[PDB]
């Protein structure tokens, strides 16, 4: 009592239900290294301006 | 004019020269400290972006 699988009909994608539990780590990564500090504030007027060599502004 | 005129832009001319200079050794220091730690937002240099990898599965298992 079996039935010929069509053409295409078995390379479907299929879902299983598997009670196995999700590996939380699959890859055994560790910890990650945290950002960089982040850009805050308002863009104010530099002080003094260029401040570089005599240029006052 | 008086000496109430050079003296109080005097001290003008020198208040914002010792800002002036104050500052720029606090840059020399910082940009040495932000180039040896790199926990700053500047000097920090082009990697490689995550987005560019792919997770979708693979024709073998273990990947």
């Amino acid at each position: 009592g079996w039935v010929r699988p069509d053409l295409g009909e078995l390379s479907k994608v299929t879902k299983v239900k598997t009670d196995r539990p999700l590996p939380e780590n699959p890859y055994h990564s560790r910890a990650r290294p945290e950002p960089n500090p982040e850009a805050e504030g308002d863009l104010k007027p530099a002080k003094h301006g260029s401040r570089l060599f005599f240029w006052t502004m | 004019d008086g000496p109430e005129k050079n003296y109080e832009k005097t001290m003008a001319i020198l208040q914002i020269e010792a800002e002036k200079a104050e500052l720029r050794l606090k840059e020399l220091e910082v940009r040495r400290l932000m180039r040896a730690r790199g926990d700053g937002p500047w000097y920090q240099y082009p990697t490689i972006d995550k987005a560019l990898i792919d997770h979708s599965p693979k024709t073998t298992p273990d990947n």
